[PDB]
């Protein structure tokens, strides 16, 4: 908010408009990514109250009615494990955390009670052991194998789920990727704001002094440098954001595919 | 707005070119934007330093433009690879991948040309009119179990 | 005599408050583990020492000598 | 030290020889009075972007305005986690969203008014699970869905020198 | 909004038109605080010149 | 213009439509097979 500087900035053209357009494109893209990954199911399926599924123990993943956030215990562990102007504003996301957790709970109820059916059309209920017998056939093992070891299989599954939480807590760098995303963004903004102090060759970094201890004709050339330097810094920042956004979008597409194929069905693709 | 994507591509290119041509009018600090005038009303020593600004400014504009084009081209190529895969797997055969070639059990797919892309007509089979039944995992006869 | 100067000699350079933060500054400091001349206050009397850029003067005494 | 902002009574202990306070990245956060030596906090006065919600030129000229990073207590009126929205009335009804505002809030033309409301994630279907029941389909329906994909863009060539200096 | 989009017909949607920033309401005398001058009532009110 | 052109595409739209018709005929009369060989 220096009048003379806006008057001089008018000489460069529509650069700020152009970059602003780029950033809005990035933001809308982020919302679409979340949409594409999670909003696959059409109806919010509720879980039945008598939670008995033939020995399998899903307590660790189903939402916890106790906690107010209604996140499963594993989800809570995740939330705690990862933690963290001058015209810069970080818009909030469209889907709140609560709504995403709700979608996830819907997918779980669907897969527990209906198998893949709910992904192909009307959700058809099926007893859970028979569903797993179906899947055994899916990998080429005769289904009688499941009925004869129902108890044992259930025990193995329960123990594995139990060890998962301990593993996430004991692993020191299991959440490296998400943590990295957060850190990159924070650092980028930090360097962008810090770079306002650089002089870029001008006799001083604050414009007020520049315009105070100098006549206007010379203050012009002393302000040109600040303008160009800050403009270039901002420009690089925007480019970096474009590249990272493309990468994250690739990852998100991969996530959507994994949702569809592994969650809503059974995949024969190896590994 | 069914064809939003193709239309979007066209608009992006048009807008990029528009801004690039429009940016010739900016002065970038020079006393004027047209080269002829500068070379008319000024001696060579001073016209030289008045011409550096125009050059440098136009050069930055052009540089940004080409970078934007590179990023978008990578984007479109990713999309095109996806399209080729869909052609191969859904049209030339039948895919068991769930919810790849349309929602539902895939039967076949038909391609149709478009100005800058393809339009796949996925044909899917969807069940309906379900009904309740009571079931059991196995039957016991003669003391031995039967499975279907 | 001689004696290495341990982690001593640091001073507040800019009289600006900062809280729970790390800051890097380029200024004239006393390098750690550098040897420093040692003198005694018994008798003779004291030689002149040049002032190159800045002096770190420490004294352990109990008589205001 | 020159600047602009709102001054507030501080709660941090400046050392007696100190005159400035800084957060990370040299933002001057506090200062002590040269007269009474009291510590004061500096906060930049509120600023932000303004957005327009419109149902379309062809439907109507009505419009609602969103001040994003601010609370109107210092600007119908409504407050949201995304900022305060003026010109649309908040209704308890939930709908399928079309104009996304943020933080789960959306807006749409009621029909004769612009209404803001919380999104609906669809209807609830509590499938009847049971350990011995099965639902099987007796009929079918074959449908056709259209998927569109872009394949290419305009090939462009530029003559550097001409564009540069004619 | 029309001015930004340069179009007489705007479609349904949300558009970021501009920014606002609350203006300063006052100026606060720009001062440190003084204390003393120098000898003038001892050069002009001098007893003997 | 000022040096900015728009080179034309190699495959005209017409030829693309022909390719599409070929794929349709193949899938209608021969199913999977035309993609694996004869
Ligand atoms: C064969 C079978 O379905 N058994 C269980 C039964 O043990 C349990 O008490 C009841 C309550 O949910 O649910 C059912
Ligand atoms: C259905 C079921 O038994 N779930 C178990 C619960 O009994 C147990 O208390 C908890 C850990 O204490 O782990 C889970
Ligand atoms: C296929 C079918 O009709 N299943 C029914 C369901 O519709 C009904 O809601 C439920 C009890 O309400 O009993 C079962
Ligand atoms: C006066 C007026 O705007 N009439 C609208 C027209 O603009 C619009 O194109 C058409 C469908 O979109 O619906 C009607
Ligand atoms: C929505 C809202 O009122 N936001 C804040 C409020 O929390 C705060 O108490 C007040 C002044 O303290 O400023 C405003
Ligand atoms: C006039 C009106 O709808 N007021 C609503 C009320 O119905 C609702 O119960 C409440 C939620 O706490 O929010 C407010
Ligand atoms: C033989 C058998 O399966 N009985 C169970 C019954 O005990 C249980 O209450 C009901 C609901 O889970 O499911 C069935």
């Amino acid at each position: 908010d220096s009048t003379e500087c806006s008057n001089l900035l008018l000489q460069y053209g529509s650069f700020c408009t152009q970059l602003k357009r780029a950033l809005t494109g990035i933001a809308v893209e982020q919302d679409k990514n979340t949409q594409e990954v999670f909003a696959q199911v059409k109806q919010i399926y509720k879980t039945p109250p008598i939670k008995y599924f033939g020995g399998f123990n899903f307590s660790q993943i189903l939402p916890d009615p106790s906690k107010p956030s209604k996140r499963s215990p594993i989800e809570d562990l995740l939330f705690n494990k990862v933690t963290l102007f001058n015209g810069l504003t970080v818009l909030p996301p469209l889907l709140t955390d609560e709504m995403i957790a709700q979608y996830t709970s819907a997918l779980l109820a669907g897969t527990i009670t209906s198998g893949w059916t709910f992904g192909a059309g009307p959700a058809l209920q099926i007893p859970f052991p028979m569903q797993m017998a179906y899947r055994f056939n899916g990998i080429g093992v005769t289904q009688n194998v499941l009925y004869e070891n129902q108890k044992l299989i259930a025990n193995q599954f329960n123990s594995a789920i139990g060890k998962i939480q301990d593993s996430l807590s004991s692993t020191p760098s299991a959440l490296g990727k998400l943590q990295d995303v957060v850190n990159h963004n924070a650092q980028a903004l930090n360097t962008l704001v810090k770079q306002l102090s650089s002089k870029f060759g001008a006799i001083s970094s604050v414009l007020n002094d520049i315009l105070s201890r100098l006549d206007p004709p010379e203050a012009e050339v002393q302000i040109d440098r600040l303008i160009t330097g800050r403009l270039q810094s901002l420009q690089t920042y925007v480019t970096q954001q474009l590249i990272r956004a493309a990468e994250i979008r690739a990852s998100a597409n991969l996530a959507a595919t994994k949702m569809s194929e592994c969650v809503l069905g059974q995949s024969k693709r190896v590994d | 707005s069914a064809l939003g994507k193709l239309q979007d591509v066209v608009n992006h290119n048009a807008q990029a070119l528009n801004t690039l041509v429009k940016q010739l009018s900016s002065k970038f600090g020079a006393i004027s934007s047209v080269l002829n005038d500068i070379l008319s009303r000024l001696d060579p020593p001073e016209a030289e330093v008045q011409i550096d600004r125009l050059i440098t400014g136009r050069l930055q504009s052009l540089q940004t433009y080409v970078t934007q084009q590179l990023i978008r081209a990578a984007e479109i190529r990713a999309s095109a690879n996806l399209a080729a895969t869909k052609m191969s797997e859904c049209v030339l055969g039948q895919s068991k991948r769930v919810d790849f070639c349309g929602k539902g059990y895939h039967l076949m797919s038909f391609p149709q040309s478009a100005p800058h892309g393809v339009v796949f007509l996925h044909v899917t089979y969807v069940p309906a009119q379900e009904k309740n039944f009571t079931t059991a995992p196995a039957i016991c006869h003669d003391g031995k179990a039967h499975f279907p | 005599a001689y004696t290495n100067s341990f982690t001593r000699g640091v001073y507040y350079p800019d009289k600006v408050f900062r809280s729970s933060v790390l800051h890097s500054t380029q200024d004239l400091f006393l390098p750690f583990f550098s040897n420093v001349t040692w003198f005694h206050a018994i008798h003779v009397d004291n030689p002149v020492l040049p002032f190159n850029d800045g002096v770190y003067f420490a004294s352990t005494e109990k008589s205001n000598i | 030290l020159t600047g602009t902002g709102v001054l507030t009574e501080s709660n941090k202990k400046f050392l007696p020889f100190q005159q400035f306070g800084r957060d990370i990245a040299d933002t001057t956060d506090a200062v002590r009075d040269p007269q009474t030596l009291e510590i004061l906090d500096i906060t930049p006065c509120s600023f932000g972007g303004v957005s327009v919600i419109t149902p379309g030129t062809n439907t109507s000229n009505q419009v609602a305005v969103l001040y994003q990073g601010v609370n109107c207590t210092e600007v119908n009126v409504f407050q949201t986690r995304a900022g305060c929205l003026i010109g649309a009335e908040y209704v308890n009804s939930s709908y399928e969203c079309d104009i996304p505002i943020g933080a789960g809030i959306c807006a749409s033309y009621q029909t004769q008014s612009i209404i803001a409301y919380t999104m609906s994630l669809g209807a609830e279907n509590s499938v009847a699970y049971s350990n011995n029941s099965i639902a099987i389909p007796t009929n079918f329906t074959i449908s056709v869905t259209t998927e569109i994909l872009p394949v290419s863009m305009t090939k462009t060539s530029v003559d550097c020198t001409m564009y540069i200096c004619g | 909004t029309k001015c930004t989009l340069k179009s007489f017909t705007v479609e349904k949607g949300i558009y970021q038109t501009s920014n606002f920033r609350v203006q300063p309401t006052e100026s606060i005398v720009r001062f440190p605080n003084i204390t003393n001058l120098c000898p003038f009532d001892e050069v002009f009110n001098a007893t003997r010149f």
